[PDB]
């Protein structure tokens, strides 16, 4: 079902494997799709996370807290958690329902707060944000450009 | 699609 | 499945 | 759909991977299929091929003649052909019509045979053999075990 991602969405989770994989992790979670979602920038969730005041090195670090580098760096290819693919769903499920039959990296932003139980919304919450918080933000801005 | 990089 | 390994 | 794929199928999946890997092919292809279902043994595909006078070396080096080795070898997964994404999909195709639900290593014999435009089919009717010849032969099998 990939292929309905925008360039920027597919750019989003490319780079939430580097992001697993530079910080040593065995597995792409929901925080590691938040990582590349800023990393990501010209994109639309990138420039909604520097409003609601939330940046990179937080959400590395923050990692670093509660995840914390691995011992060993894995290669090839590294596997979604099941709470990053309810995530993927649920950004599917939210582009649907808001009309769109492409997926943008906004639409991952929206899935992530709809699945709201893993380390994403941890550390989201954490920072200094809310989930309903950046989910009516980001549709305001689907309603500001 | 959906286990790991664009699968 | 349907583009490489066992995807 | 994989998850269907017996425990052997699963395996001659691996296998031509492994096969395609260390022949330095950027692809999988139908005949890297055919030498993962010969090099998977204790299944049926398998001595199905030593039974229509059809082994190993045979096709490694028929490869080698209209493939040949690659000049570097590749890492990570190595990606299908066409033609052996048909192969597959039809691998279902024909398990679903003999009524099964699973997919052994005989179904992948039979969706290779109907695809029959590509690299395996030319393999095979160049070392002695014939696509309904395995085709109905492989029925019998099924018949016969």
């Amino acid at each position: 079902m990939f292929e309905r991602f925008t360039d920027r969405a597919r750019r989003v989770v490319v780079l939430a494997q580097e992001e697993a994989r530079m910080l040593n992790h065995n597995y792409i979670g929901t925080e590691h799709i938040l990582l590349g979602l800023i990393h990501e920038g010209e994109g639309v969730a990138a420039k909604s996370l520097e409003s609601l005041g939330i940046s990179l090195e937080g959400v590395r670090s923050q990692v670093e807290e509660i995840i914390g580098q691995g011992q060993q760096a894995p290669s090839g290819h590294i596997p979604f958690t099941p709470r990053a693919k309810k995530v993927l769903e649920l950004s599917l499920r939210e582009a649907l329902q808001l009309g769109h039959n492409y997926i943008g990296t906004e639409h991952i932003l929206l899935g992530l707060i709809r699945e709201g139980e893993g380390v994403a919304a941890q550390v989201l919450v954490k920072l200094g944000a809310e989930l309903t918080r950046v989910r009516q933000q980001v549709i305001q801005l689907l309603s500001g450009y | 699609w959906l286990a790991l990089a664009l699968a």
